[PDB]
RNA sequence: CGUGGAGGUCAGUGACGAAGCCUAGACCGUAAGGUCGGGUCGAACGGCCUCUAGUGCAGAUCUUGGUGGUAGUAGC
RNA sequence: AUAUUGGCGAGAGACCGAUAGCGAACAAGUACAGUGAUGGAAAGAUGAAAAGAACUUUGAAAAGAGAGUGAAAAAGUACGUGAAAUUGUUGAAAGGGAAGGGCAUUUGAUCAGACAUGGUGUUUUGUGCCCUCUGCUCCUUGUGGGUAGGGGAAUCUCGCAU
């Protein structure tokens, strides 16, 4: 009977709710009377969140990634028939990106081809955006010499302040792992490695389970040895996808929907 | 079981010492006696082939166009023995660029196409290797008296070669090819100074639409001659190779230069490479060479796998008997080989070494290593107390 | 083909009487049987009744605005019958064929020259 | 006969029959010349009929005759065109010999298009696409942003970003 | 199709029988299939399954998973098998009901009133 | 931004609907130390809560002037319960690490709830108030 | 034009999402209505020839159910 | 041989499907009202599995904030989906004793807006279903269909590839 089930188990919660509150008052006042009671109960007793149940060279940063002997030259271009929200993106992308040099894409300059030009024009690494609707749904960055691929899935993005002239601080974290400290290196290596102290601009990269967020703010240090900081320019995350080690060719991770369904163990 | 792991990212060889069921990537698990790596060279100079001439010698091929042979020794670090790996003789300069380069337009991507071993297995107790490149030049090396490697003699083929396999099944033939190359047959004289081509391979019909199919054969394997008689003129061989587009071409000399059967072993010319020979039942059909020992198609079972991350086993006829590791790989298998004709060994970019049963196609080990894995050798298969 | 100028002769709904005003008379038209009625003697400024004189031309009739006429297609099958009236008629994806058909079906429509009505359902580049 | 099988198929529900919306009936019939389900054009209510089809790039010329109507197995007598445009229609000329206009006509003009068709090999000639239409269920849809909004909220992006800038500047420049 | 007038061929009656059949019933009912290796030896497919009993999970989130009985549950229409358990956030540990048609039998407890079934189904010991 | 954000919620609470929606539009964009100063100012009548819509029958006073309205009303029950869920949010925003004294209500919002009483749900986000960060030459 | 069910039919659609619902979206028909674009949803439903009726709502001081102004008012 | 709206036990429906169907799909001739003959309802569905929210914390009591299982908590034991009337917060617009609709135009906001991209005849090269020699096989036999082995382009635009 519904009716029976429902006043049944409405009656229980209410009693249940009420020991609770009375015991966890009654354990307060006792803990009030002996902090030790407290101690002892939190070392045994612990929130069991997600992150705490985890569920477990030197050529390399020369040859597949960039370095400051020589400045990086990177090619920006969107996809064909790209839309106003495309090179909206491109505007934001050559002001936070180095030396970018935004081309217009010709409708048969094979991959192989714009790959084979680049090496004639001498670019490091080349950067194309996917955009299906109109907004940015894919960005995809590329090591032109001999380098790999990554591609990225945009998914969020919004646009309280106007960055300054000075080079961003870039800071990276949670890249403990060989995959995602990979990703880690291509950020730092791709955004600008020469950040200007003046000027107080920070760059980060965060990422926390497997979407890495891309955030800019202006901090300042204050007397009580804390720093606070503001919104600085966009929100975005992106989702590395089939971190292919060559141009086009053998893809090392290929996150498919296989994943995900352990609910952990993210990359 | 002790292993050998080719890293090209340290450019070192790495043992792995475990038993059965041992993986790292969980604690619980079995973990590996003893690994390290040996014989450090860096990316520019990385192991690109393998072989193991006995128990306590071996000869390698690094990417560096030089062919080194390693002494191997044994001695104590339960109380296992470790491998020391150290270099006797080797010969250097077995590589041309430039007549790859050349090749770089009109290829399908990647401009550099940086020239690379394909083969490296004795030509026979005979002391004699065969080094082939990329750039179509293939290197005789012998192993004097004086145990100092020594060129004999150099040959040349129509680059770019994306395999060399050599023939054993007696009951100095090689097919060699590569991107928009046929299969061709090459006799060696015996004193190794010269070649001769007898027989090449001729493209099938044109396709739905009208259009040339494309040849890029990636690797062959040699069976036994056909039975009954023989016409005149025509050779009498018998080989099924792995092309890069999915197409399962198998090729009788007897029949004509056209193979006599193609089928796709994959929609939409998937990309495939690393053929191998298996049996369902583990057992050692396969010669030294890996060359199948039958005289027949119908029995003829090979593992290839696809660029992305998969390995497939497809039986003579094209079928497809089942996928091994799906749900542990998760990167391309760069190179995979079968031992003693039921182990499976596997790797590739996920930087993790694989051991497959062959029968039951079970998980038997899995060591990571940090680094891509392009070459595995199973030195033995003895388990440790 | 320059087909003739699509007139429609009308493009307000032919909103029922009072149904903004009351909600729970729908929208769809309904004519109004009530002697009294001034909207059944059509009076002035009071909405204009569904006539035949309202009747769109023959030739124009039933053509887009891209001048093909639309043709429901439910698989490959259904489309290869438009294989011989591609510059009359223009395919119609149903809103239940799941992306995995759509695809194959998209590929054939564009390898036959069919125009896809609705493209880019449920497909994501 | 022929004018019985018509009228049981124009109505009594004949199978291949398409009600579109603007009112025509289209044939879905594989033989079928226009596609469309009416006279002289279906197959079934004729008992002459002739058609172009093809199952490899290869264009054949199907026709049909009241001789087989009792062998069904065997209908069509199929015969290769020789692909070229105008031997090709050449020669569907000379085998049509004294067949009606309407018949010569429609069958050159459905040769024409099959062949036209087959350019579909330029876009598969010159495709190099780096799109590959993708779809996502809307099951992978919800894993995909509640999970990126717990992972936003338990991320502390600020909290993260003051403690390294307190500890980066506090042991060097 | 059926022949004999004696059976309904009612969903709802066949829906009513198999929730309200007896526990005796319910026995017959939970019957798990014997793997190919044991069927050549007993010569006989599938045999009730009871707690002593070791059985192999070959459908399921939990394939590939093998052990002994725990208990049977006839009145969830489920079986629990050891080692297969759901770890509660409070470090509880529930055993995963399992139906017994999802599950392969390996071994077999044997005795009298089992030696007798087997003989009397057609099987060999 | 819900890191710098913490939200409190009452559902279910015996409460006049009419009455909570006033003192929620009262105490609604006000910061939280200003709010429940004002709230226990109420507790003591030294000021009136400002009844706008459901204000019928309600007498002048002078304590309306301050927010233009001169109807107003002391609501002992609603303002206590409007306390108590300021206090809770104002825990939890303590236990988030937030700063009490930047707190404010950006959103407070009441609706009805399932019945002859009119019970209602009330929820308020407070959130720390945005601080601006100078530039550099 | 639309719906409940039935015979036939599309070797139909569909967990890579059927029905329903929402939609400051468009398309088609003079209209009854149909199609598709986007969000929730989860497991049945539809293209067409016929048969069938407990088959189409704006009211009947209509029935069952839900919610407002009066009103935080009269009143206790 | 005939009747049968009760009883026991069975087989079926072009029947209804939680405001329908017996009043009763569930604690239904139950709660409940009547001094009594009698009258007489409302109420189905979580999730596959409770795995029913471990633990920290604000809380006279009820609810929340963290945290967590589950594909989904946009499934919370008020649970398969959540329509209209109605109420609250936010954004936009208008308003002197109320409004709504139609013909007709200006404005903010907003939406759609090629995964279009070749065609023609020529000028080289490499192939094939194309040239040449020898073949195999299906019907029935025709103005046919399918399919191999050996040679080539300097005859080759019969198609395809650059």
């Amino acid at each position: 009977n519904k009716l029976k089930r429902q006043e049944i188990f409405a009656d229980i919660k209410h009693e249940k709710n009420k020991e609770r509150h009375t015991m966890r008052r009654k354990r307060a006042k006792e803990e009030r009377e002996n902090p030790e009671l407290r101690e002892q109960r939190l070392k045994e007793n612990v929130t069991q969140t997600i992150e705490n149940t985890r569920v477990y060279e030197d050529d390399l940063m020369r040859y597949f990634n960039s370095n400051s002997n020589e400045p990086p030259k990177i090619f920006l271009t969107t996809n064909v028939n790209a839309k106003k929200s495309a090179y909206e993106f491109a505007n934001i992308l050559i002001e936070i990106l180095p030396n970018v040099t935004f081309v217009k894409r010709k409708f048969g300059y094979k991959l192989k081809e714009i790959s084979d030009i680049c090496i004639k024009r001498n670019f490091t690494d080349i950067v194309i955006i996917n955009e299906d609707k109109k907004k940015v749904t894919g960005l995809t960055f590329i090591h032109l010499p001999e380098g790999p691929t990554f591609y990225f899935k945009l998914s969020s993005f919004v646009e309280h302040g106007r960055p300054t002239s000075h080079i961003p601080e870039l800071i990276l974290n949670n890249f403990q792992t060989r995959l995602g400290q990979t990703v880690g290196r291509l950020f730092q290596s791709i955004l600008p490695q020469n950040p200007d102290i003046e000027g107080r601009q920070v760059i980060t990269l965060h990422n926390q389970r497997d979407y890495i967020f891309f955030r800019r703010h202006r901090y300042v240090f204050k007397d009580n040895e804390r720093v606070g900081l503001q919104e600085l320019g966009p929100q975005f995350t992106l989702k590395l996808k089939r971190l292919q080690r060559g141009i086009k060719e053998e893809t090392e991770w290929e996150h498919k929907p296989e994943m995900d369904k352990e609910k952990k163990k993210f990359y | 079981m002790r292993l050998l792991v080719s890293c090209v990212d340290s450019g070192s060889i790495k043992e792995v010492l475990c038993n059965i069921g041992t993986d790292t990537s969980v604690q619980s698990a079995l973990q590996p006696f003893h690994v390290a790596p040996h014989l450090a060279e860096g990316l520019k100079a990385y192991v690109d082939r393998m072989w193991v001439i006995s128990e306590d010698e071996a000869i390698l091929a690094r990417n560096s166009g030089v062919v080194e042979l390693v002494k191997i020794s044994k001695h104590l670090k339960p109380k296992f023995d470790i491998s020391e790996f150290e270099i006797t003789s080797s010969v250097s300069d077995l590589f041309d660029d430039a007549k790859l380069e050349s090749l770089s337009s009109k290829s399908v991507k990647r401009t550099k196409l940086v020239d690379g071993f394909v083969t490296l297995c004795p030509i026979k107790s005979n002391n004699t290797f065969v080094a082939a490149t990329k750039s179509g030049l293939l290197h005789i090396i012998k192993k004097g008296e004086d145990k100092k490697l020594i060129k004999l003699a150099s040959l040349g083929l129509k680059a770019p070669v994306e395999f060399l396999q050599l023939y054993d099944l007696e009951d100095y033939i090689f097919a060699y090819g590569g991107e928009e190359n046929l299969i061709k047959l090459v006799e060696i004289d015996s004193s190794f100074q010269s070649l001769k081509q007898i027989w090449e391979a001729k493209n099938v019909k044109n396709d739905r639409l009208d259009m040339r199919v494309p040849v890029w054969p990636m690797a062959l394997r040699f069976l036994e001659p056909s039975p009954g008689k023989t016409e005149k003129g025509k050779l009498n061989y018998q080989f099924a190779a792995i092309t890069r587009w999915s197409h399962l071409t198998k090729y009788s000399t007897q029949h004509g230069r056209k193979p006599f059967a193609q089928i796709d072993l994959l929609p939409n010319r998937e990309p495939l490479s690393q053929m191998e020979v298996f049996d369902a039942k583990g057992e050692n059909v396969v010669s030294s060479l890996g060359n199948f020992q039958s005289e027949t198609f119908n029995e003829l079972n090979v593992i290839t796998t696809d660029y992305k991350k998969n390995v497939f086993k497809f039986d003579g006829n094209g079928r497809m008997l089942g996928k091994v590791g799906r749900d542990d790989i998760t990167g391309s298998s760069t190179y995979i080989h079968v031992h003693d004709g039921k182990y499976l060994l596997q790797g590739g970019l996920d930087r993790y070494v694989r051991i497959f049963d062959i029968k039951t196609n079970k998980m038997l080990v899995k060591v990571y290593v940090g680094s891509r894995i392009n070459f595995i050798v199973m030195l033995d298969d003895v388990e440790i107390e | 083909l320059p087909h003739p100028k699509i007139v429609k002769k009308h493009t307000k709904k032919f909103k029922r009487h009072h149904s903004d005003r009351y909600h729970r008379v729908a929208e769809n038209w309904r004519k109004q049987k009530g002697i009294d009625s001034v909207v059944r003697r059509r009076f002035r400024g009071n909405i204009s009744q569904p006539k035949i004189g309202y009747g769109s031309n023959k030739k124009t009739k039933f053509l887009s605005p891209s001048g093909h006429k639309t043709f429901l297609v439910a698989n490959v099958k259904d489309l290869e019958t438009l294989t011989m009236h591609t510059k009359t008629y223009a395919a119609e994806i149903a809103h239940n064929i799941s992306a995995k058909n759509r695809v194959v079906i998209l590929a054939r429509a564009k390898a036959l020259g069919i125009k896809v009505t609705n493209p880019k359902g449920r497909l994501a580049l | 006969s022929d004018e019985i099988v018509w009228q049981v198929i124009n109505q009594s529900f004949c199978s291949h029959r398409i009600k579109a919306p603007n009112g025509q009936n289209f044939c879905r019939n594989e033989y079928n010349v226009t596609g469309l389900c009416t006279r002289q054009s279906c197959p079934l209510a004729n008992s002459k009929y002739a058609t172009v089809k093809c199952d490899n790039g290869k264009l054949y010329l199907y026709m049909k005759t009241p001789e087989r109507a009792h062998t069904p197995a065997k209908l069509w007598e199929r015969i290769k065109l020789s692909k070229n445009y105008t031997k090709a229609l050449q020669q569907i000329d000379e085998h049509l010999l004294h067949w009606s206009k309407f018949f010569r006509h429609k069958c050159k003009q459905r040769f024409t298009k099959l062949t036209q068709v087959m350019i579909t090999e330029r876009r598969l000639a010159l495709r190099e696409e780096e799109r590959h239409y993708v779809g996502v269920a809307p099951k992978v849809k919800r894993r995909e942003q509640n999970r990126e909004r717990k992972a936003l909220v338990a991320a502390k992006i600020e909290k993260a970003i003051e403690k390294e800038l307190m500890d980066r500047l506090k042991s060097g420049a | 199709a059926k022949q004999s007038l004696d059976v309904s061929s009612d969903r709802r009656k066949a829906r009513k029988a198999y929730f309200t059949a007896p526990s005796s019933q319910r026995r017959v009912l939970l019957s798990a299939p014997l793997s190919k290796e044991l069927r050549a030896q007993y010569g006989i497919k599938a045999l009730p399954i009871r707690r002593d009993d070791e059985v192999l999970v070959v459908r399921g989130s939990k394939k590939g998973q093998e052990g002994k009985i725990s208990s049977v549950y006839r009145l969830k229409f489920a079986v629990q098998v050891d080692k297969v358990t759901k770890e509660k956030v409070n470090g509880a540990s529930v055993p995963i009901n399992l139906h017994p048609s999802k599950l392969v039998i390996t071994k077999l407890h044997l005795d009298k009133d089992r030696k007798a079934l087997i003989q009397r189904k057609g099987g060999k010991l | 931004n819900p890191a710098k954000s913490a939200s409190a919620r009452g559902s279910y609470l015996r409460v006049s609907f009419k009455n909570t929606r006033e003192t929620a539009q009262a105490i609604n964009g006000w910061e939280l130390t200003k709010a429940q100063k004002y709230l226990e100012q109420v507790l003591d009548h030294q000021r009136a809560i400002p009844f706008r819509r459901f204000n019928s029958s309600i007498g002048r006073t002078a304590q309306g002037k301050e927010f233009g309205v001169t109807k107003a009303r002391w609501p002992a029950k609603s303002v206590k319960f409007v306390q108590g869920l300021l206090q809770n949010a104002a825990a939890n925003a303590e236990a988030k690490g937030l700063d009490a004294t930047k707190l404010y209500v950006s959103h407070i919002q009441v609706n009805q709830a399932p019945k002859e009483s009119s019970p209602s749900h009330i929820e308020l986000v407070v959130t720390e108030k945005e601080e601006a960060v100078a530039k550099a030459a």
